[PDB]
RNA sequence: AAACUUUCAACAACGGAUCUCUUGGUUCUCGCAUCGAUGAAGAACGCAGCGAAUUGCGAUAUGUAUUGUGAAUUGCAGAUUUUCGUGAAUCAUCAAAUCUUUGAACGCACAUUGCGCCCUCUGGUAUUCCAGGGGGCAUGCCUGUUUGAGCGUCAUU
């Protein structure tokens, strides 16, 4: 045991690891099933996008604060200002996130405009009868990217 | 002398013999064969000849 | 191949064939139909059946023809009248023949053979 | 969990592809790696995009016939034989060589048309992999390009 | 004579025919199968016994019912009958 | 034994009838390998229960 | 021998008589069986007995269904065997049944479609 | 406490595990009550329980149980969920309230070593995960 | 010199290597979610014209019904004409049934084909006895049910 100027490897195989080995041969074939299930959503959903429209948010910490990023959902401030309800925002595919709060006017404007551009770019199908479709754009994030 | 179904009492036989052949059974003696089927040995009363009723049923 | 609901696996195919049930086997025992008949019926090949009418085309028995007693779906063969080995004792045994050799020349007609033909895309009876 | 798939550097791979598409030119490289390309009127063999239209196999073979293959398509036909292995009983029962490779930019049935022809591996330029361009790691598969594809290599 | 002669004295039966697995492994001075732990309700079976799962699982036997569920699932638990074409 | 149980006699009744050889007409079946019966139990050689 | 569709028409008293006619012929056969090497007739006649018995039962059971049609609690054999799980698990009425709060909510806010 | 059964205290093994006595069954007393009534009242489905009383000898627990067979439940959607087959013996699996505490299932930093599930996170983080390309 | 021993040949043994095969495995991927008191899994004994095993099934026993297919099955024997047909088949399918004795196993037992009791019907002079046919009788818990129990406790003659 031990040896020549050779660095101290810490390796963790003293337990029965060879029972719990997981090799992702699937990887390549899983992808398929994801692509295929994303498509099956898109047909099932039909005109809508696969994704709900998500807001912009500044990542936490010293390390990442400089970066901006896509958060969970939109806040009952940013929605109310953009002129709708959280109850209804959900029906039009805006991610509402109750538990985020809003202490930066220069982030809200980023979002409020983002909601205003969304409510613009989408059309809503009347519930009553006619549904004049204009294809599906599959992602919101495609059409509404998080430019820093 | 019959082969009989297992799960068949000596009453059940007497009745079936009497019912099929319109015979008066004096007395049944069953047994169970090593092969694993019952075998009745049914006696008919004085009046009924076994010999004729044997060629009546079929087996001479 | 192109679809994903079909196998280039030999090992599976052979299993299927040798284990296939009579219902399937009937199909696998198609004989082609003659150069004469094909023009009449527009049908290259039918499943071979009990009434036979058949010119053997490959083997020692090629040229010779006949009717048939029985299709041996269990040996995938079709026994044929006249086409016989003779054992040393003088008794006559039927030769086995695989149908795709054998060529049908005077089909047996039935509602269900007509219907099959009409279903397969065949003019006339 | 033994290492089956082996990572390669994207860049190395490209290098190697490029370097295979070098070899697609130069007859010397192409003639060594099989290919009856003595009847052909010089290589970097591009063909019009009229072949790109082709629908049926009959017309695709008729293109190759007149272009300068057929010495290659006879190759892949005569060459077929049983494997010399147990691989016979693992779904590799027969072998046969690689014929040319029809690169193209666009598909209006080329893929379908060449499909059944026993040598011809079609392939997009978009992909154009070293598995198809330098098989057996023998540089210089005889590529039949299209006027579209061959234009698109610069891009 | 702990051997050939004391084997002589082997002429009884610790065990007999267990109801439940028809093994000759029904102890009697204990009233219970060593094999299948009848008359207790579960089958006396263990993980450590890898093979002796294999010797008695679903499929070792007939599966008079369960041979034919897969079908009934596949046809979607139909009821009634077919008619004609 | 003589003074036997019925669940015993029934299992012997099985094992008497089982012991009989391979009936010579299976030998002629198409796709048959069974030249002779393996499962065949002389009363001395091998016991039962 | 006997065809199902021919039995289906016959009455309950007719079938019992028919069954007895077969069970005699079966009996006379098994007497002839022991005096002859091969007796293959026996198989087809033993099917008939079944044919009949099946036809008898099938009529009986459709007739029981005929009485219990409508009312709750038909006999266990005349419910759908399905598979315990399903036969226990909530019926498409139940589960889809939604509390009155959640009904309202749905009506005011159903997932409206929307492009782009 | 739980007494480690072992004949006579003969634990056999590393003196660490010679401990027989001061030993504390990790499922509460609440749960054990819910569990014991579960097996008694097999048709019922435990829903929750609550403490009543105790003394020297015993804790006492009032256990509330619900009948998924019964219709008043099965129809009315407020309870109807409990009739699903993934609530058969919630008490045994530790899907009861006591169960989830005793499993150590809160959010946060004070509950890493169990959160999804103790034997889960372990079996996630005691796994060698190998890709195609390594 | 022969015999013998040894070596080596051809031919012959023994033996089953090698080669070639391959309805088996094998790992990998994908899809699905479906046992059981409506008796599961398992077992036992049976059942085929000629079966010992296997395969299938349960006294309707290598099957019945239904549907499809459209003439087989095939070792022999054998039918049956059903072969311009509501129809061959060790065919597929499968939604109707049968499903012996068991088995969680459930009347109580169970090294026993033991021992009951109840309802109903048919035999024997029969409400009670015997016998035969049918249908029952497990435990827990749950919701109700009726019948009750406790000066636990309220209000009345």
């Amino acid at each position: 045991a031990i040896s020549k100027n050779l660095p101290i490897l810490k390796n963790h195989f003293r337990k029965h690891w060879q029972e719990r080995v997981k090799v992702h041969f699937d990887q390549a074939g899983k992808k398929v099933s994801r692509r295929h299930a994303r498509a099956s959503k898109a047909a099932k959903i039909a005109p809508r996008p696969l994704d709900l429209l998500r807001p912009v948010v500044r990542a936490p910490t010293v390390k990442y604060n400089r970066k901006v990023r896509a958060g969970r959902g939109f806040t009952l401030a940013e929605i109310k200002a953009a002129g709708l309800t959280p109850a209804y925002a959900r029906t039009i595919g805006i991610a509402v996130d109750h538990r985020r709060q809003n202490r930066n006017q220069e982030i809200l404007d980023l979002n409020i405009q983002r909601l205003k551009e969304y409510q613009s770019k989408i059309i809503v199908f009347p519930r009553k009868g006619k549904a004049p479709e204009a294809e599906q754009t599959l992602s919101a994030a495609a059409s509404f990217p998080i430019v820093q | 002398v019959f082969k009989v179904s297992l799960k068949a009492n000596k009453y059940q036989i007497k009745k079936a013999v009497k019912e099929l052949y319109e015979v008066d059974v004096l007395s049944v003696n069953t047994l169970v064969r090593p092969n694993g089927t019952k075998k009745a040995y049914v006696r008919l009363t004085a009046d009924f000849d076994a010999l004729d009723i044997a060629n009546r049923i079929g087996y001479i | 191949k192109q679809s994903l609901d079909v196998s280039s696996d030999r090992r599976k195919a052979r299993k299927a064939y040798f284990t296939a049930p009579s219902s399937e086997r009937r199909v696998l025992l198609s004989a082609p139909l003659s150069k004469e008949l094909r023009e009449q019926y527009n049908i290259k090949a039918l499943p071979i059946r009990k009434e036979d009418e058949v010119l053997v085309v490959r083997g020692s028995k090629k040229g010779q023809e006949g009717k048939v007693s029985s299709v041996y779906r269990l040996k995938f063969a079709v026994q044929v009248d006249k086409l016989t080995k003779e054992k040393s004792n003088g008794a006559s045994v039927p030769t086995n023949i695989h149908p795709s050799k054998v060529v049908i020349t005077k089909l047996h007609l039935d509602k269900d053979r007509k219907a099959l033909i009409q279903r397969k895309g065949g003019k006339l009876e | 969990w033994r290492k089956w798939n082996v990572k390669v550097n994207q860049n190395e791979k490209r290098y190697a592809t490029a370097s295979a598409i070098a070899a697609s030119a130069v007859p010397s490289l192409v003639l060594a790696r099989g290919h009856r390309v003595e009847k052909v009127p010089s290589i970097p063999l591009v063909v019009s995009d009229d072949l790109q239209s082709i629908q049926k196999t009959k017309e695709a073979v008729a293109a190759l016939k007149a272009v300068g293959a057929h010495s290659d398509v006879i190759k892949v036909v005569k060459s077929k034989k049983l494997r010399a292995g147990k691989g016979k009983y693992r779904n590799r029962r027969f072998t046969q060589r690689r014929g040319p490779l029809v690169v193209y930019s666009e598909d209006n049935g080329v893929v379908k048309a060449f499909r059944n022809v026993p040598g011809v591996e079609t392939a997009n330029v978009a992909s154009l992999g070293l598995l198809q361009l330098a098989p057996g790691a023998h540089l210089g598969r005889f590529v039949i390009w299209t006027q579209s594809a061959f234009s698109k290599l610069d891009q | 004579g702990k051997g050939t002669p004391s084997f002589g004295k082997r002429h009884n039966k610790s065990h007999t025919l267990c109801k439940r697995c028809g093994r000759s492994s029904y102890h009697i001075q204990k009233h219970t199968c060593s094999s299948c732990g009848y008359p207790a309700a579960k089958m006396r079976s263990h993980n450590w016994a890898a093979k002796a799962k294999r010797r008695r699982t679903t499929g070792t036997g007939r599966m008079r019912y369960l041979k034919h569920v897969s079908r009934r699932f596949k046809n979607g638990f139909q009821s009634g009958e077919a008619k004609a074409q | 034994a003589a003074q036997k149980s019925f669940r015993i006699k029934q299992k012997m009744a099985k094992a008497k009838k089982q012991n009989r050889p391979l009936p010579q007409w299976i030998r002629l079946r198409t796709n048959n390998t069974i030249r002779y019966n393996a499962k065949r139990r002389n009363w001395r050689r091998t016991k039962m229960n | 021998g006997i065809k199902a569709y021919e039995l289906r028409t016959k009455s309950k008293d007719q079938l019992e008589q028919q069954l007895v006619e077969l069970k005699k012929e079966l009996a006379e056969l098994k007497v002839q069986k022991l005096s002859r090497p091969s007796l293959p007739k026996i198989n087809t006649v033993r099917k008939n007995i079944a044919r009949v018995l099946t036809v008898i039962s099938q009529n009986q059971r459709q007739a029981v269904r005929e009485l219990y049609k409508g009312k709750k609690y038909q006999p266990k054999d005349l419910r759908a065997k399905k598979t315990r799980a399903l036969r226990r698990a909530l019926t498409k009425f139940e589960a889809s049944q939604v509390t009155e709060k959640q009904r309202k909510k749905q009506i005011a806010f159903p997932q409206r479609k929307y492009a782009i | 406490n739980r007494k480690r059964p072992v004949s006579k205290g003969a634990t056999y093994g590393k003196p660490t595990n010679q401990g027989v006595n001061q030993l504390k069954y990790q499922r509460s007393l609440r749960a054990t009550a819910e569990e014991r009534v579960g097996r008694r009242a097999a048709n019922l489905r435990v829903l929750n329980s609550y403490w009543i009383n105790q003394d020297s000898t015993y804790k006492y627990f009032e256990v509330i149980l619900v009948d998924p067979s019964h219709k008043a439940i099965r129809r009315d959607a407020k309870y109807n969920w409990i009739c699903n087959p993934v609530h058969k013996h919630r008490e045994a699996r530790g899907l009861t309230a006591t169960g989830k505490k005793s499993r150590g299932i809160n959010k946060g930093h004070k509950f890493h070593n169990t959160q999804a599930g103790r034997r889960k996170t372990w079996k996630r983080q005691n796994t060698l995960s190998l890709w195609r390309y390594r």
